[PDB]
RNA sequence: CUUGCUUCUUUGCUGACGAGUGGCGGACGGGUGAGUAAUGUCUGGGAAACUGCCUGAUGGAGGGGGAUAACUACUGGAAACGGUAGCUAAUACCGCAUAACGUCGCAAGACCAAAGAGGGGGACCUUCGGGCCUCUUGCCAUCGGAUGUGCCCAGAUGGGAUUAGCUAGUAGGUGGGGUAACGGCUCACCUAGGCGACGAUCCCUAGCUGGUCUGAGAGGAUGACCAGCCACACUGGAACUGAGACACGGUCCAGACUCCUACGGGAGGCAGCAGUGGGGAAUAUUGCACAAUGGGCGCAAGCCUGAUGCAGCCAUGCCGCGUGUAUGAAGAAGGCCUUCGGGUUGUAAAGUACUUUCAGCGGGGAGGAAGGGAGUAAAGUUAAUACCUUUGCUCAUUGACGUUACCCGCAGAAGAAGCACCGGCUAACUCCGUGCCAGCAGCCGCGGUAAUACGGAGGGUGCAAGCGUUAAUCGGAAUUACUGGG
């Protein structure tokens, strides 16, 4: 009975995944209440926080196509997993995605139907709808009152609360009277009795075509459970705090080459994840976000590069208490850091104090090559030739320098790069490059060949080679053709992605 | 550092025989000399005072395989000694360690006494140098270690010793391949035939 | 600027009344002589002056006054008391 | 105040230290009175390890030099009966 | 409840220790040359001086009092940050006694100070708070020594005469005040002086020097790193504490710029180490440790040290090593030239025999380490074999560098060569392609259909992990001539 693993069992892990246009910032924005803490969706935000019994973090990713791509790999950090699901939106290709991720590790996942201020179908055919077009079944609790504005109170089945409801509460934290009994013809002439009865008649309808509760196969996310109420009301978020302490374990073992790491060992596992487009007030930094599960941390800790096998140490920490970077602190294990890299960490890069192996991460894609860099207003190109290097070394951004030291390829995995074009309006970003239309089609497979071999595919094609972020040559990507006469080359290779 | 490149085109180019190909053999005429330095060694130069400066420098550098900074260095140890410039600037190229090892015939060649001197054999007062730039001091006893004696390569080419004209200022025993050096050579005693004072008129400006 | 040793601050504010104050007294009793010397009477300055030396040495004994400028007080002041008389 | 001690001359991991009378308040390489003697610590078998001229150190302790502890010791090393 | 096994409230009674009073340090160490043409620096003297910490000598260290923080109760402010009413200690503060070669004064005479703590104990005495004996350390006053700082004078330390007059506290004197101290340093009175063509006043520029580079020397530029001094700490001004600041990480006021506010008011000054924006052609890591030196405090152990000792990056500069050595003609293939005979690349490459310096890997492994701690013995000290100082002697030991320098073994020539030039100056020659077009160039200069000068191929020369270009200084330049011109 040790309080390193009494406080390891304390820290537990809820990133946030949903559909664009669902939620995820009003509802961190008010989870930033509930621990007396404090275009569309382009940061990564994490929140330790101030909680009073556990300490359960956050972790925020941009939710659409294009984007999330940090999520594919930061799914992989977070043991559980939050869905939010409009009634309007519904069950998408957004959510379908998000699910063919989640199956593959078996996470537990707890839903939360949002927007309880808008129109809202009827219950049991949107749980219809997530049972059929997921084949993964649900456990109802409440369901709020009626439809479109009536939705007033919380009806609890395994708790047997009755709540209500009151409108403009979005500014302050303000608290409502509770009413304990079902059967209360109080509760009936407060709320309507109609209403009610259909309410009840809707419960009953729960418990005669529903299931009840598991624990065991919770773990595995058979039936998920789901919850209602709406972020900008301040009421159906509150009931979320007793279920992440209730239903979320203790944060798992990860898988390695030899075998899973539990969270009870030493020789920290922290490796990173993004090295997010960063905000600059004076410095970069880039970001290092950890995995530092196994392990508590220690202030004079001397952490060990295994891809590249040294003992650097790294004495600074910073600990995102309530989204400002805050002191060097250390903490409990099941945290996520951040660390001051300068071009040295790339994605997925391991750490141990000894044991030289590598995990199964690293789920990144191959991009879709959009257009140039022509640098408009062509004084001061430095400012490009390093500030978007420091954003190379990221998943969503790959510049490709050609030859001829001009037109110089920005990479996109996605489509919408608006996001580099804002960023080129910082403190040391202050050249424009306005998008055309310029065809370069595929992608740049990246490959670098063994020795005395490569060098002759150098010799023979050096006006059709380009620079990559990070001093790699992958061949040229202007058609199939060329990359079929490249496999006609045989290049044989010791064969790493980087993507 | 090295040259490591023609070293018979040298001798051609210099006309003289700069005993970089020395040998086992003996002389060779096997590269036309004295006739072709090279494409054009039909012609006949201007040859002036700064032609024969310079090719008199060339030949003292190549024939003891010093470069030109260095050389520069050698000519400023030379003009702060006793005596005179020429005299000190010969004395300066003679007391270098690898000079010293081929004038004992420990190797053919320069180069081969170079090697010997680079891959840990040579040793003089029972410390080991590997450097060819060791000034050697007077009243010094130079060896070869018992790790690296006689594994053939001293030994053939110490026959080439005995066609040489062994000079006085220093002896071999040639029995444990031990040699002892003694006093300073004499401007008349080392080869006759080099000229310090183009060398001097060349460093002078 | 937060420092660990501010304390010498406030102390030596501690100290810009008190030794000041001696200082101040000092220098009032060394005016009150200049009064008899605006007043004529002898009797009354050689009474003043002997009430003002044994403090003003014992404010050059007290590391305030570095004996050589009360000693010059002394010295021009019993040139003047003695001219006078 | 005036002490007799070391003041780290040489080269990087070729130490030579100079013991020298001067303030405390001046720099290590700094103002000097004067100098007398000098150590090597790298000065292992040979021809001279290490002279020190112990009229003028006996001058400035009737002056009043604080000796430091190498001081001390090389004092200690230049032993009047050995 | 395994009744001396464990649970546990009080308790400063100990080892020790947030905060508080007090002592010292913070005026050293570190950073920059903004300002400065003499208030600065260097050389050489001098008196009208101070001097904590270090140390020598001679004496004292006696007897008392009042407050206050911390701590309590209330209360203002969001915070920063206090106020009111009480209690208490000191090596904190203030009187009284007492003085001398100390201060004043010609003398007579007057006045001037403190602080006690820690270790051990025989007899006596214990209101059982302890006195008392001894040792160590601290305090006060003077005379000194050294150090450092303050002050004065002479010489030297850029340009401009398209800067020829400048000065009114100005020049000096008397008297008062002030400074650790002479001093128009500062005020009252008197005279009209003072500087200047041997450059006064004004403008621009600039830290000064030992030194660096070049030069035979004389000289010229520079003074970046090492070191001494001066000046500065966002700008200006001002004082207090303190021996030493009119103050980098102290205070206040006024101004500029960022940030918080509950908007009443406050916080800040990287010309510190790191790191960032901008500038620019151009310059590094938000690293380890007090292991050693030095500085601060403490008796000591111990604490801090972005100085330092290092580690990481940059071929920025110097130096060394290697990228193989010996042998090897069919004088092979390919390229270039040709009078198409042949020559050149070329012992170069292939082949064969050895070796592995340096990198990769696996093992030993110094030195920078002196000290400090515990125990024992001896000599001092003292009543004391107790305490304390010193010296031998026994034990456990103190490394960031550090996967150290260095040594041994494994494997395989295996992983390691570029850059400039080729008309002369100045080292090296041809062919092909344009054709006064493209172009090269440090100067003579070439290219107008046979280019040793442009571009390409071959070959050679020079330097070498560096090579060319650009920028600056000196020499050549006796073309700034003082050496040394007309
Ligand atoms: N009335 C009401 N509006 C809501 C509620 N939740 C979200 N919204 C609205 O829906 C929109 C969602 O905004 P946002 O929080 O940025 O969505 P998002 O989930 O972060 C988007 P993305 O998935 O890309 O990260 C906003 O206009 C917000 O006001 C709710 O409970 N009630």
């Amino acid at each position: 009975l040790s309080p390193y693993l009494q406080e390891v069992a304390k820290r537990r892990t809820f990133a946030i995944i949903s559909h664009p246009d669902a939620g995820k910032t009003t509802i961190t924005e008010k989870v930033l209440l509930f621990g007396q803490a404090i275009g569309i969706s382009i940061t990564t935000s994490v929140m330790q926080f101030p909680y009073h019994d556990c300490l359960v973090n956050l972790l925020d990713t941009p939710g659409h196509e294009d984007f999330s791509e940090d999520t594919y790999r930061t799914l992989t950090a977070v043991d559980c997993c939050l869905m939010v699901i409009d009634a309007a939106k519904g069950v998408e290709d957004r959510t379908r995605k998000l699910m063919e991720v989640t199956r593959l590790r078996d996470t537990p996942i707890l839903t939360f139907m949002n927007k309880l201020d808008r129109d809202i179908r009827d219950p049991m055919e949107l749980l219809d709808e997530v049972e059929n077009e997921l084949k993964i079944g649900c456990a109802p609790i409440t369901w709020p009152i009626g439809c479109g504005k009536l939705f007033k109170g919380v009806y609890h089945l395994y708790k047997d609360e009755t709540y209500l409801y009151q409108s403009g509460k979005g500014h302050t934290i303000q608290e409502v009277r509770i009413v304990k009994g079902l059967n209360n013809p109080d509760l009936d002439a407060a709320v309507g009795e109609d209403l009610a009865q259909q309410l009840r008649d809707e419960l009953e309808l729960v418990k005669g075509a529903s299931n009840e509760f598991d624990k065991e196969l919770f773990l595995a996310g058979e039936i998920t459970p789901v919850f209602f109420g709406t972020a900008l009301g301040n009421f159906g978020v509150d009931h979320m705090l007793d279920g992440l302490v209730e239903w979320a374990p203790a944060p798992m073992p990860r898988q390695t080459d030899t075998r899973t790491v539990e969270a009870s060992e030493d020789k920290f596992t922290g490796f990173v994840f993004k090295i997010q487009a960063n905000m600059d007030p004076k410095h970069r930094d880039r970001v290092a976000f950890m995995r530092v599960v196994s392990g508590k941390y220690e202030k004079g800790m001397k952490l060990r590069q295994v891809r590249t096998a040294k003992d650097v140490v790294i004495s600074d920490a910073l600990t995102f208490m309530a989204g400002d970077r805050s002191h060097v602190e250390e903490a409990y294990p099941g945290d996520i850091l951040g660390l001051h890299n300068h071009g040295t960490i790339q994605i997925g890069d391991t750490f141990t104090q000894g044991e030289m192996m590598k995990f199964t991460g690293i789920p990144n894609f191959a991009p879709e090559l959009f257009r140039r860099i022509r640098l408009k207003d062509p004084l001061k190109q430095k400012q490009l030739l390093k500030g978007l290097v420091q954003l190379s070394e990221e998943g969503a951004v790959q510049v490709f320098r050609p030859i001829s030291n001009n037109d110089l390829i920005v990479g996109a995995v996605g489509v919408l790069q608006f996001d580099v074009v804002v960023a080129r309006l910082k403190s040391e970003y202050n050249v424009e490059a306005v998008y055309e239309s310029v065809n370069v089609a595929t992608a740049r497979w990246v490959e670098c060949a063994d020795a005395k071999k490569f060098e002759e595919f150098k010799r023979k094609n050096e006006s059709q080679l380009a620079l990559d972020g990070g001093d790699n040559l992958a061949y040229i990507a202007t058609s199939m053709v060329n990359l079929r006469l490249a496999q006609e080359r045989y290049p044989d290779v010791q064969f790493h992605q980087t993507r | 550092a090295r040259y490591l490149g023609p070293k018979l085109k040298l001798s051609r180019r210099e006309g003289t025989d700069l005993f970089l190909k020395s040998g086992v053999r003996a002389i060779d005429t096997k590269c036309k000399i004295e006739q072709a330095p090279g494409q054009h060694g039909a012609r006949k130069p201007r040859l002036s005072d700064y032609g024969v400066q310079l090719r008199e420098k060339q030949k003292v550098r190549r024939i003891y395989g010093v470069l030109e900074r260095q050389f520069r260095n050698y000519y400023k140890e030379a003009a702060r000694l006793k005596g005179n410039t020429g005299e000190n600037l010969l004395a300066l190229l003679e007391g270098r360690l690898d000079n010293v090892v081929y004038r004992m015939g420990f190797g053919a060649t320069r180069a081969e006494a170079r090697q010997l001197v680079s891959h840990k054999a040579i040793m003089v007062n029972g410390r080991v140098v590997n450097i060819a730039s060791y000034q050697v001091s007077p009243n010094d006893v130079v060896s070869i270690r018992e790790k690296a004696k006689k594994q053939s390569r001293v030994k053939a080419a110490l026959e080439l010793a005995e066609q040489r004209e062994k000079p006085t200022w220093l002896e071999v025993d040639a029995g444990k391949m031990e040699g002892t050096f003694k006093r300073k050579p004499e401007r008349s005693d080392l080869s006759a035939d080099i000229n310090e004072h183009l060398i001097v008129e060349l460093y002078s400006k | 600027n937060i420092k660990s040793a501010k304390k010498r601050a406030i102390q030596s504010e501690k100290a810009r009344k008190h030794n000041a104050s001696r200082r101040s007294m000092m220098r009032t009793f060394i005016k009150k002589v200049y009064a008899a010397i605006e007043a004529g009477d002898k009797a009354a300055a050689q009474k003043a002056f002997n009430e003002m030396q044994p403090i003003v040495d014992r404010q050059a004994a007290k590391g305030l006054i570095h004996k050589n400028k009360a000693a010059r007080h002394k010295a021009n002041l019993t040139a003047q008391i003695n001219k006078l008389a | 105040m005036v002490t007799i001690r070391l003041a780290r001359h040489g080269a990087k991991k070729r130490p030579f230290y100079q013991v020298v009378v001067a303030d405390s308040r001046n720099a290590r390489n700094g103002r000097f009175i004067e100098r007398v003697g000098f150590f090597n610590p790298i000065a292992s078998e040979k021809e001279e390890g290490t002279r020190l001229d112990l009229d003028r150190i006996a001058h400035w302790v009737g002056q009043g030099a604080t000796i430091s502890d190498r001081v001390a010791a090389l004092i200690k090393e230049v032993n009047k009966a050995a």
